């Protein structure tokens, strides 16, 4: 019995252990998603200013 | 008393880095891992799978080379 | 000592299903966020280029 | 035996739950990068969809 709870013990735990462990590399995984695509809207927000900079010198003509 | 789906997860800790598919996409299709390279296997069916590429579809290349199986019904 | 040191191995270890179930559920949202909010980018990416050649087919024509 | 599958038993479970926190810690970390370029898509939208429109205000009058 305490032989065996404790046994099960061990088992349900490796189980977590081993699952938390693969959440671990899909959250690192996601994080470098959302860096890359964080760090990459800086430039679209860069050429976002040059357009609309061109877009009124070009309302200022017509 | 926890998910099948979760059971077939935690086979994945020892997966090698850098396969360009989800662990979870694996198990969700029925998958767990056979501790070989990349080769995981449906509990259902027995099918083996390996050498995985981008934007591939574990539940579609599922059901395209064995739609007899029991999970991949659903 | 041994069978409420063990006792106490249960009460916890049954948490850890739940506190399991959780982190997946949290981890696998985050996934589809951040998979989402990257094909935000690549659209606003594309808009950004079909927009920045009308502006070059426009001041060419002025 | 027993006793010493008793104490490291209660010291996995102890740690195990505390990687669990750095693992969703973790989580709300990425999380909060997340939320900031999905709001980064709205803000594109709207600049976007904004130029998108003096553009073919532009393309008419010419
Ligand atoms: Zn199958």
């Amino acid at each position: 019995e305490l032989l065996q709870r404790c046994e099960s013990l061990e088992k349900k735990t490796a189980t977590f252990e081993n699952i938390v462990c693969v959440l671990n590399r899909e959250v690192e995984r996601v994080a470098m998603t959302a860096e890359a695509c964080s760090r990459q809207h800086r430039l679209d927000q860069d050429k976002i200013e040059a357009l609309s900079s061109k877009v009124q010198q070009l309302e200022r003509s017509i | 008393m926890l998910s099948c789906e979760l059971y077939r997860m935690s086979t994945y800790s020892t997966f090698p880095a850098g396969v360009p598919v989800s662990e979870r996409s694996l198990a969700r299709a029925g998958f767990y891992y056979t501790g070989v390279n990349d080769k995981v296997k449906c509990f259902c069916c027995g099918l083996m799978l390996d050498n995985w590429k981008r934007g591939d579809s574990p539940t579609e290349k599922h059901k395209k080379l064995y739609p007899s199986c029991r999970f991949v019904q659903s």
